[PDB]
């Protein structure tokens, strides 16, 4: 009886039904994505584009459809908050019928190539018995894949017959779908220039096309051919699996670090944007500039942006989540409501404090307020015995300025306590905790799960190159080994390994 | 939650009915 | 007796992919390799010289065991000793 | 719940009482008790 | 001991099991709606 | 007449005392460099600059407490050649800048490559299974993961584990006070593996030995065997019956035996590994949120879970200080959590 | 001053869309979906159990 | 129980140069001299017409 | 035996047909080796501007580049 | 345009390619000088 | 009344009880239990299949 | 007719569902607590 | 309810452990 682990190993030498079961799993892939897309779009909230975006929902499709175009719904909105200008087929819901719709012809085109097996075309015209040329089908296979990654970064990306890709200012702030143009000097592989990522498209697929007319005119070579067990589709499945793994640690890292192809606008922040202060850098910026315009810090801090103030909230870290906090952002913190203004923290001298925030590696974090030069000046003791600077005795007061509480200034101590524990997370939102009963625990964005997911599928995948790997290499002693074999494993019996023909 | 289970119930029963029909036994004179 | 554990947990793995990389050829491909072992077999079932071979080209000749008993009992001996060294050590650090 | 350090403060360890698999345990003897043979006897009640 | 005498294989044909499905499939379709009330 | 692969293959595959083959290109090099640099790093290297410790013999750490460390902080993932931007040239510098863990790492990683080619190059010329190799899979993992994946998600190199034996000491406390990582139920199936390998290598060792047939009269037990015997040396029916009676369930096939001894350990490690690639992320399973909304709402609801999260807390602030001088985190003492008296 | 007022101030609607453009989120027993996956795949492992046993005669 | 990978069967050299009814492939072997001629001519005429479309539509 | 012929088939069956074809010895083997030395190179040289262990004028490598 | 990064990570490619070469160098060198058959 | 219906709360409590002293635990998630119970049959009658069908012959 | 000649039968022995049901109850127990959350 | 969960987990997997001692295929010699 064939073991449970072993039972797909039946289409291992059909070609016809080895087709019939990849079209299932093609059926399946894009029936989930339609299936994931119209979850998403019953769950997705699109009336506030900036306090609440697609990343603090939770959706992980919906970024990858924005990310290549798709901004409209036949809802009659716009991922932007503009108005729907008749969205056509290619809405939200037109891509996930089409996914949908796909999976069913797939479906079906699995069940015919099921049972209509045995074609002639599988058939080796020699022998008569089932093949597949492996050297000459890649040939073919890699040839439309050359031409579709042109045409993808030729028409699609670049915009001559296409949407164009989403691109985004550096902070996240205004990000459209715009037509890109191919950047060919060293700048195109800046991992951050959107301009590269058509240059590549195009120039990859130029060499994907000539690379699958070599491997489509000339022949493998005999020693290559036996090293590489190219007559076993074995040999393709170990590579294929290499090659998976490799794009899933590339795909992963880029995920995590942060590119061109992953907006933080669609995916949200990335973790080092928080740990090097690349937002709260510009915050200062910007209020800085507007102070030398003689401006007051009241009204300096009111016009900053409440999206850019918002990406520098350490809840929106995808460094501070949990394996089992499932759902969305928005079910760990609440629902961002709005911006509760800049808190600069007084001594009772008139001298500024600042709040020590919270690194990403704690759980939980001492509050302790900093003055320029960086001495620990006051904070809330552990110990309140003999403190020697508790915001009591220091004086501390908190003044907002900007966002909602602007003006408003606190003394009490209970209440600046409150806000130094929440300036140590970045700025300072309130959010609505009631509507889905938020517990107070961060969770990951879909940055996050997405680099979680596919560095663990990476790893498990590079078993999958050494087991199939070692399968089609080792395929002659898979059943057990030769039963006499002692002669050719004698120490010194032979100066070469194996080799009879070279006895000592 | 409900309208997804009773889609999933719908489609499910619409599924069998598929099978029922094309992936059925065939009836074999004698 | 982290030493034990580990260094079990790497004998372990070792003595058994050494005797299934080693087992002697008496299935097809469809049926599971241990269906090879009939239950009260009184030849063996793997190759010891030539798991033996592998080993010791892989490591040097001298560096493994050609003597199963002598193999067994050193899989046996090495976590008993570390695992009785950790429970002394509990035991020592019971009195401080 | 068992007062396990025997300051009075008992510690729950039991499913019924909020553990899961995970943090459930048989709490030890109370500090107070020490080496003391403790059989259920030698209690004035079993809730004891 | 001997074994037993009164040994029966049971047995379900396809047609009885597409029965069966539509059977489960079409009465949770039915009272789904009541158990979630 | 032979082309040059066939006869450098000849020369590589030769039989000789230590096999080099085609994969100990690759090996010996890297093994070499790998054992070399940690060598060096522990005797002459120091981790002044970077860590503001005494790593080396040189300056007074002995076998326990030498290592060779990560790069500081600042460096980030820089892969810190010897002729990158940083310690562009300088060898003297290039060590001081941590430049010697990069080396080991990276040197050390191609090794493990290196030695897994080997055991499928000599598995192939023997003509036996490659199952060794698949088995060295899971060290290969624990290795990527911990050692390479874990900093590359993390802020740099910095909290990567030191090469040495207190070094990776404090990057263990390090896991339980930030990560919580006896909690993840990853390194529960970790664990799990590595204690029931143990176990299964002693069972099995002992089974064997206590079964063992009588094929002489001495009673040294060891001389009585011949790796050529076909019989086998020790009664599996009686050890299947010892253990039927004594735990009610035993093994009666020697080839599943086996290839259990190899299952347990490797899905072990493999399983562990999964879960400090979601400790790279910050992706950990640190708490239970209804104990702790019950804890909070409750103040006498009081669990060994409970007593483990305010462990953590003071490892975290009482460890800060020193382990991360990039963060430059100034505790006065009144903040440090602290309990009643101690 | 206290921001108690401010998520109250918040009249515009800001939560995650329920499946209705006229809001649908009723209070079902979530029991109903456990109930009707036991009814589901238990019966079905049954009868699967049993065709799967006569098709391979 | 043993599948062993397949052996060089034999050597031969296939006759280039030899059209078939095969609409994808019709020519024999690629590598064959009056193929390449084929492909030589093709090339050749589409790119008289480009040279001079070239400079034409540019003057 | 001959299987299912069917017009697709016959369309495609040229391209299945030379399935153990091989050119003989080490064929382009040397020049596979060329693309693949060039290809690690490349890898290298775009693994150093994301590590930034090559730093060049024009590139700056942070989110500042999308302006 | 080549900054000094740049011109270290050729240098690198370039003694790279020397070690290899020295490798194989030797490597070709013994299997010659001490040959099989 | 609503004097009398805040009077009964903050008296001798209400009814149906909880394990223990408290174990509503609300934040469980309550989908782990289809979770847990699609994880446990799923793969159970998977097993149960092939077992019968091997038992069997 | 023609039937595929790729046939086989999936086998799972008593002591194959004993370590399934086992690997699927132990499973469930060490992540319950964790879904459960 | 997630009492009812872990225990019956718990109890099932007894229940599996009691079935693999005393209703297992027996190991008969060849
Ligand atoms: C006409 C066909 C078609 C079209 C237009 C689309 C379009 C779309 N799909 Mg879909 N899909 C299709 C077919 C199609 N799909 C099929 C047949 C399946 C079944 C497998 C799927 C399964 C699927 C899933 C699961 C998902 C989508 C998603 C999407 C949306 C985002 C795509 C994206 O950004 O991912 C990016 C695409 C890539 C990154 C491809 C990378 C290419 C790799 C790296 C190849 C590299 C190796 C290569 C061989 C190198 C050699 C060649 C070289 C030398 C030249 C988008 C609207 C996503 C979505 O938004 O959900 C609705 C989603 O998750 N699709
Ligand atoms: C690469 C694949 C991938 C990724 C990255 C994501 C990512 C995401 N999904 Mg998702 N999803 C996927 C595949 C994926 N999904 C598939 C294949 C399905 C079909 C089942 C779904 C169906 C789905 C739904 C219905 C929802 C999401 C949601 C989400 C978002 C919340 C993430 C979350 O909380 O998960 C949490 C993950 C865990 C709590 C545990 C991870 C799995 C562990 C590590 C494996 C352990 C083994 C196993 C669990 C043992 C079982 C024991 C037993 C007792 C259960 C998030 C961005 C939610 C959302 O935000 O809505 C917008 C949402 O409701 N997804
Ligand atoms: C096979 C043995 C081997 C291997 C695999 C490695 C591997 C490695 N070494 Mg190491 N090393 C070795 C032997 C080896 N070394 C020896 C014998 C020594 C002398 C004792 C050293 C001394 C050494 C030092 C001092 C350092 C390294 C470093 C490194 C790491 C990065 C260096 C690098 O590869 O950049 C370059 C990448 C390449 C050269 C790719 C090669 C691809 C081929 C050769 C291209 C062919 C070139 C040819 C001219 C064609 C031109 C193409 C054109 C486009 C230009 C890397 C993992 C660095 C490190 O440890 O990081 C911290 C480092 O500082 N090594
Ligand atoms: C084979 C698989 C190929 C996968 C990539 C091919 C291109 C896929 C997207 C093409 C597309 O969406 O076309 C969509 C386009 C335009 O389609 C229109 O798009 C508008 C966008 O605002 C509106 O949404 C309209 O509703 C929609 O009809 O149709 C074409 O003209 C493509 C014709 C070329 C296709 C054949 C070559 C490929
Ligand atoms: C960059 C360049 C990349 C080259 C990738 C292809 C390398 C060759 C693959 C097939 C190997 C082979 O011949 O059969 C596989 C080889 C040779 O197999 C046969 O062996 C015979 C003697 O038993 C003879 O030597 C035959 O010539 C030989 O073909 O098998 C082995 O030697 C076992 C270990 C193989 C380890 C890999 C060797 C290749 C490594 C580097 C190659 C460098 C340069 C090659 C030029
Ligand atoms: C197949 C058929 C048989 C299925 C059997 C059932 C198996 C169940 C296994 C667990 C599935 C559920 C997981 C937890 C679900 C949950 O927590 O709540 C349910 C959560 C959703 O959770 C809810 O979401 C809501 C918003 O929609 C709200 O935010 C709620 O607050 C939130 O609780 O569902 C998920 O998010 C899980 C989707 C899957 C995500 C996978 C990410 C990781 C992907 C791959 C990892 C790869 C490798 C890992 C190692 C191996
Ligand atoms: C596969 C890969 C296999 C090969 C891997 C790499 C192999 C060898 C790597 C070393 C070779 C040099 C590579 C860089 C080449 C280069 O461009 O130069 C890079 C620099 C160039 O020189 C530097 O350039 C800088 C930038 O312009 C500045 O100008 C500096 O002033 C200048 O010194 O020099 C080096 O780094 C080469 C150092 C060579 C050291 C050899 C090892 C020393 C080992 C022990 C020494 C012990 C004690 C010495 C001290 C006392
Ligand atoms: C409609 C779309 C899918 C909806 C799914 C909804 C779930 C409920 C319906 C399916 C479950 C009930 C079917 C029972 C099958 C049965 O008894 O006959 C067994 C059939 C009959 O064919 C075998 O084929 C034999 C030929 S051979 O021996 O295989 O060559 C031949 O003897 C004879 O036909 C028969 O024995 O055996 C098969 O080969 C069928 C494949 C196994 C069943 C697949 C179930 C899952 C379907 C897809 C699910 C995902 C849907 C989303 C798609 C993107
Ligand atoms: C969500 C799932 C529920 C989880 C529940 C967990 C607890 C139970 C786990 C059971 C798992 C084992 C299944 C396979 C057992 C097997 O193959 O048996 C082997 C014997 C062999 O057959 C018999 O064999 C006999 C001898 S021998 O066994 O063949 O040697 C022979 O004489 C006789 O003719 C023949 O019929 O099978 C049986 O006949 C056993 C009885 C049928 C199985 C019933 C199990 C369910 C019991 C109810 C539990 C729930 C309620 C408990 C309340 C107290
Ligand atoms: C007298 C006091 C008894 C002491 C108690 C002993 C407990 C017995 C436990 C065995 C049940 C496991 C069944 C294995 C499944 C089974 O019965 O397989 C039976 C199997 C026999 O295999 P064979 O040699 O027949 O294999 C032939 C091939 O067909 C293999 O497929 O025995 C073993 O594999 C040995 C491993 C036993 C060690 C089991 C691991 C430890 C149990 C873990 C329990 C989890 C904790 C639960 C707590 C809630
Ligand atoms: C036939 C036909 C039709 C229909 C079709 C359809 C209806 C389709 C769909 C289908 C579907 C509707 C599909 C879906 C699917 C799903 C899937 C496929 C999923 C799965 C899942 C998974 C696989 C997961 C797993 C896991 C979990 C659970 C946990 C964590 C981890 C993981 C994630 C791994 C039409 C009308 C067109 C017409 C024509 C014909
Ligand atoms: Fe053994």
């Amino acid at each position: 009886g064939l073991p449970w682990y072993r039972v797909h190993t039946v289409v291992l030498n059909d070609p016809g039904r080895l087709i019939a079961v990849h079209l299932m799993h093609t059926s399946l892939v894009s029936g989930w994505a339609g299936s994931m897309a119209f979850y998403e779009l019953a769950v997705f909230d699109p009336s506030d584009p900036v306090l609440n975006p697609m990343w603090r929902q939770g959706m992980f499709v919906l970024p990858f459809m924005t990310r290549l175009g798709i901004t409209q719904s036949w809802g009659g909105w716009t991922i932007s908050g503009e108005t729907a200008s008749n969205p056509g087929i290619w809405s939200y819901e037109g891509v996930a019928a089409a996914h949908i719709i796909l999976s069913g012809l797939l479906f079906a085109a699995s069940i015919w190539h099921w049972v209509y097996w045995d074609l002639e075309l599988f058939r080796d015209p020699r022998t008569s018995n089932p093949a597949l040329d492996l050297p000459k089908i890649f040939g073919i296979h890699l040839f439309l894949s050359g031409l579709l990654c042109f045409g993808f970064g030729a028409f699609h990306v670049t915009g001559l017959f296409g949407p164009g890709i989403w691109v985004s200012d550096p902070y996240g702030i205004t990000g459209t779908v715009q037509a890109v143009a191919p950047s060919w000097d060293a700048t195109g592989f800046d991992p951050y220039n959107p301009g590269g990522i058509s240059a590549h498209h195009i120039a990859a697929g130029i060499l994907g096309v000539l690379a699958g007319l070599f491997h489509l005119c000339v022949r493998p070579p005999q020693r290559l051919y036996n090293g590489l067990r190219m007559g076993n589709i074995e040999t393709v499945l170990s590579s294929s699996i290499a090659a998976v793994f490799w794009a899933a640690f590339v795909v992963s890292g880029t995920m995590w670090y942060g590119s061109a192809a992953t907006p933080i606008e669609l995916f949200g922040p990335t973790r080092y944007q928080w740990d090097l202060g690349f937002f709260q850098q510009e915050i200062e910026r910007r209020v800085q500039t507007s102070l030398a315009e003689g401006k007051s810090a009241s009204q300096a801090w009111a016009e900053i942006p409440e999206k850019l103030a918002f990406y520098d909230y350490i809840g929106n870290n995808p460094a501070k989540g949990g394996l089992f906090r499932a759902g969305a952002m928005n079910s760990g913190d609440g629902i961002a409501v709005g911006w509760l203004g800049h808190a600069v923290f007084k001594d009772k001298q008139g001298n500024e404090l600042f709040v020590r925030r919270m690194p990403t590696f704690f759980e939980t974090f001492p509050v302790v307020l900093l003055d320029k030069d960086g001495v620990v000046r006051a904070d809330v003791p552990f110990r309140r015995s003999e403190s020697k600077y508790s915001i009591e005795q220091v004086g501390v007061s908190v003044t907002f300025y900007g966002g909602e509480l602007d003006g408003v200034t606190f003394s009490d101590p209970a209440t600046v306590k409150k806000y130094a524990r929440r300036a140590q997370l970045g700025e300072i939102f309130e959010f609505d905790r009631a509507t889905l009963q938020s517990d107070g625990v961060f969770r990951t964005s879909p940055r996050g799960w997405f680099t979680f997911a596919h560095l663990c599928f990476a790893l498990l995948f590079f078993f999958g190159h050494i087991w199939h790997g070692a399968r089609t290499i080792f395929r002659d002693v898979f059943a057990g080994i030769d039963a006499d074999l002692d002669e050719q494993v004698e120490f010194g019996a032979f100066l070469k390994l194996g080799d009879t023909s070279t006895r000592r | 939650m409900e309208a997804l289970v009773y889609t999933f119930l719908l489609v499910g029963t619409l599924g069998i009915i598929f099978f029922a029909i094309f992936f059925r036994e065939p009836p074999r004179i004698v | 007796g982290v030493a034990g554990v580990f260094g079990g947990s790497l004998f372990s793995a070792m003595h058994g992919s050494l005797v299934t990389s080693s087992l002697i050829r008496e299935t097809t491909e469809n049926e599971s390799a241990n269906e090879g072992y009939k239950f009260g077999q009184e030849e063996e079932t793997y190759n010891i010289v030539a798991a033996h071979g592998y080993f010791g080209r892989l490591i040097f000749q001298y560096a493994s065991f050609n003597n199963s008993r002598s193999l067994h009992f050193f899989l046996a001996a090495w976590p008993v000793v570390g695992i009785w060294f950790t429970a002394l050590g509990i035991s020592t650090m019971a009195f401080n | 719940p068992v007062d396990i350090d025997g300051i009075r403060e008992p510690v729950s360890g039991s499913l019924l009482y909020g553990n899961n698999i995970i943090t459930g345990a048989i709490i030890p003897t109370s500090n107070a008790i020490g080496l003391h043979f403790y059989p259920i006897w030698e209690a004035a009640s079993l809730d004891e | 001991a001997k074994p037993n005498p009164n040994k029966q294989s049971v047995e379900l044909n396809r047609t009885s099991l597409y029965w069966g499905l539509l059977l489960i499939f079409v009465l949770a379709v039915l009272f789904s709606s009541y158990i979630f009330n | 007449k032979r082309g040059w692969f066939d006869v450098v293959d000849d020369w590589l595959r030769r039989d000789r005392f230590v096999f080099v083959g085609w994969s100990g290109l690759l090996l010996f090099p890297t093994a070499y460099l790998a054992l070399g640099g940690w060598f060096t790093g522990t005797t002459f290297v120091t981790s002044w600059y970077t860590h503001g410790l005494a790593s080396s013999y040189l300056e007074g750490c002995n076998f326990l407490t030498a290592a060779v460390s990560t790069p500081a902080n600042s460096m980030g993932h820089s892969l810190l050649f010897l002729w990158g931007p940083e310690a562009q040239g300088d060898f003297t510098r290039w060590c001081q800048l941590g430049g010697l863990w990069t080396f080991v790492a990276l040197h050390g990683s191609f090794s493990l490559i290196g030695f897994m080619l080997r055991q499928f190059e000599i598995a192939r010329s023997v003509k036996i299974r490659p199952y060794n190799a698949i088995a060295f899979s899971a060290p290969i993992s624990v290795f990527v993961s911990v050692f390479l994946i874990y900093p590359l998600g993390q802020s740099g190199w910095f909290f990567a584990p030191s090469f040495g034996v207190a070094a990776i000491f404090r990057f263990i406390l390090f896991f339980q006070g930030f990560h919580n990582w006896t909690l993840n139920p990853f390194h529960m199936m970790g664990v799990a593996g590595v204690l029931g390998a143990a176990l299964l290598c002693a069972i099995h060792g002992a089974t064997v030995e206590n079964t063992l047939f009588e094929d002489g009269d001495g009673a040294n037990t060891f001389r009585a065997f011949n790796p050529t015997q076909a019989e086998e040396t020790y009664s599996m029916v009686t050890a299947n019956r010892f253990w039927s009676q004594i735990f009610g369930v035993a093994f009666s096939n020697k080839r599943w035996l086996h290839f259990f001894m190899l299952f347990v350990p490797v899905t072990g490690l493999w399983m562990s590994a999964i879960g400090v690639v979601g400790l790279a992320l910050n992706l950990r399973a640190y708490d239970f949120v209804s104990q702790e909304i019950r804890a909070a709402e409750d103040p006498e609801f009081e669990t060994f879970y409970t007593k483990n999260i305010l462990l953590n807390e003071g490892i975290r602030a009482w460890m800060a200080a020193q382990d991360q001088p990039h963060e430059k985190l100034v505790f006065p003492e009144e903040v440090l959590p602290r309990g009643n008296a101690l | 001053x206290x921001x108690x007022x401010x998520x109250x101030x918040x009249x515009x609607x800001x939560x995650x869309x329920x499946x209705x453009x006229x809001x649908x989120x009723m209070e079902v027993n979530i029991l109903g979906v456990i109930a009707t996956a036991l009814f589901i795949i238990i019966p079905t492992s049954f009868l699967l159990i049993l065709y799967v046993k006569t098709a391979s005669q | 129980a043993v599948n062993k990978a397949g052996g060089v069967v034999g050597a031969f050299t296939p006759v280039a140069d030899q059209v078939s009814t095969d609409s994808l492939a019709p020519y024999s072997e690629v590598f064959g001299l009056q193929r390449f001629r084929e492909c030589e001519l093709i090339h050749g005429r589409w790119a008289m017409l480009a040279c001079l479309g070239a400079l034409v539509q540019e003057g | 035996d001959t299987g299912i012929s069917t017009p697709l088939g016959t369309l495609l069956k040229p391209l299945n047909s030379e399935y153990g074809k091989v050119a003989p010895g080490w064929g382009t083997t040397v020049l596979m080796g060329i693309f693949m030395a060039l290809f690690a190179v490349f890898l290298v040289i775009i693994l150093e501007i994301y590590n930034s262990s090559v730093l060049l004028d024009d590139v700056t490598m942070s989110w500042e580049s999308l302006a | 345009a080549a900054t000094p990064s740049l011109n270290n990570l050729i240098g690198s490619v370039v003694a790279g390619g020397l070690v290899l070469a020295a490798i194989a160098g030797a490597i070709t060198a013994v299997s010659n000088f001490d040959s099989i058959r």
